[PDB]
């Protein structure tokens, strides 16, 4: 039973490690939304103050 | 602290392990892998915990 034990283990902990992967991916993905999102912000007000 | 408690149940169930390795050398049952190399994989795995 100790290697199907192991065996498990090494895909157990490699897919906890992939986990980890994909949700920093998505976190650092989502900092470029929360950027972006700041910016459009910004980029609105040069306009509102250009028509303005 | 899924590895970390993962890495403390490894080392509890190779030392469960570990002490029936011992009884077949008193009864004399078969063979395999000796005490010394059981209480390795714990001392390892004990070590991982502190790790994760």
């Amino acid at each position: 039973t100790q290697g199907y034990q192991d065996g498990f283990e090494k895909q157990y902990v490699a897919y906890m490690e992939q986990n980890d992967r994909l949700h920093d991916i998505a976190v650092s993905d989502n900092n470029a939304s929360y950027s972006q999102a700041m910016w459009i912000l910004v980029g609105v007000m040069i306009v509102v103050l250009a028509v303005i | 602290l899924n590895g970390s408690w993962v890495a403390l149940l490894q080392t509890r169930n190779t030392l469960n392990r570990a002490g029936i390795r011992y009884m077949m050398d008193q009864n004399n049952i078969g063979s395999g892998s000796t005490v010394a190399e059981l209480m390795e994989s714990a001392s390892i795995s004990l070590k991982q915990a502190e790790k994760n």
